């Protein structure tokens, strides 16, 4: 399916149990912005677009309602069909050229996340780390299935180890994409 | 300065686990708004049951499972869903994608290096660039790479490296 440019407005997640739910807008790929749901707020993924435009959060609460709603009606009609659990697939890559002693951030890109339920971490010489990572919402594929992009900054040294750590129900044994300066 | 959302419709019923469902509102514009389509998803699990199309012009049943559903949705939302072409894809187009995406330029950092050389080309949007070496063989470039964070990336594997991207007045070009 062909065109210049794709936008996907109203983009909702709902899933159970523990009532969760995902309401996002996307442009060409990129994210705009996600409403966070807890403290019914639109949190853009570029702080400049949230000066310019605005979007209001209850357009997104509804879309929720709605999901929520479906979901129950759907669940039955099913025949309380369970969602399978699928495998992801990691990759890290830097997301400028490695320079060591200079700041840079190691992007852990993953795909085919399903359900939209993951715990991406980041280990450095098998030592979690927990500041300076930064996550994507789930971004949506044709699959139905979900991508999400996990981010570090960190110094290039070549003495240092990292690997990016996945979880998932899908998985009997976390993902481990090494990745080193060498 | 107000984006408006693609409204994802309840739906009617009759007739422990972890089970989801996922609603999807996606306009395709071409020529900027000549050509608009809306294209509109009701998905349980990762099965879209439920589908509303402009090229078709109403809901229309994807499996079994949305097959009394497309009537319903017809009689209810086929109003205002229809409508929604302009309401909020139109609309988002030229009122808050113009004032940000469509205006986003990032320049591109240019970088050769020894692994075979490699061409680093980062942090630029949007996507659209043509980048050539200084040959036709020889070549190998990597997958566009979306970042995520709304700047591509791309390696070019093989001395100046010429890289031609609109957020740029004059093709940039670095030597080796
Ligand atoms: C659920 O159960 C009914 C009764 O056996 C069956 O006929 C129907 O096909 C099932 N629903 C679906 C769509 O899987």
């Amino acid at each position: 399916i062909e065109a210049d440019h794709v936008g996907f407005y109203g983009t909702t997640v709902y899933q159970s149990p523990g009532d969760i739910g995902q309401y996002t807008h996307e442009f060409d790929g990129d994210e705009l912005f996600y409403v966070d749901l807890d403290k019914k707020k639109t949190v853009w993924r570029l702080p400049e677009f949230g000066q310019l435009i605005l979007f209001e959060p209850q357009g997104g609460l509804q879309n929720i309602a709605a999901e929520k709603h479906n979901l129950g009606i759907l669940t039955k009609r099913s025949n309380f069909t369970p969602a399978t659990n699928e495998a992801p697939q990691a990759t890290v890559f830097p997301k400028s050229p490695v320079l060591l002693g200079q700041p840079n951030t190691l992007i852990c890109f993953v795909d085919n996340i399903f359900p939209p339920v993951i715990n991406i971490t980041w280990l450095r010489n098998s030592k979690s780390v927990t500041d300076g990572v930064y996550e994507t919402s789930f971004l949506v594929n044709r699959d139905h299935s979900f991508h999400k992009l996990s981010y570090l900054t960190f110094i290039p040294s070549d003495d240092d180890i990292y690997d990016c750590k996945v979880e998932h129900w899908g998985l009997e044994e976390p993902v481990l994409k090494h990745w080193s300066s060498a | 300065k107000k984006m408006r959302e693609i409204i994802g419709w309840p739906g009617g019923s009759g007739g422990e686990r972890h089970f989801v469902h996922q609603f999807k509102g996606e306009c395709y514009f071409t020529n900027g708004t000549q050509r608009i389509r809306l294209v509109t998803r009701y998905i349980y699990n990762r099965e879209e049951y439920l589908r509303f199309d402009s090229d078709v012009g109403e809901y229309r049943a994807v499996t079994e499972l949305g097959r009394h559903s497309a009537e319903y949705y017809n009689k209810q939302y086929l109003e205002r869903t229809r409508a929604e072409l302009d309401t909020a894809c139109r609309h988002n187009y030229e009122e808050t994608e113009v004032p940000t995406s469509l205006r986003r330029l990032e320049q591109p950092n240019v970088a050769i290096s020894l692994s075979t050389l490699v061409c680093s080309v980062t942090d630029f949007y949007p996507a659209k660039i043509k980048v050539r070496w200084f040959e036709t063989v020889g070549v190998s470039s990597t997958q566009l790479i979306r970042n995520g964070d709304w700047t591509f990336q791309v390696l070019v594997m093989l001395y100046t490296c010429h890289v031609e991207h609109p957020s740029l007045k004059s093709p940039i070009t670095v030597e080796w």
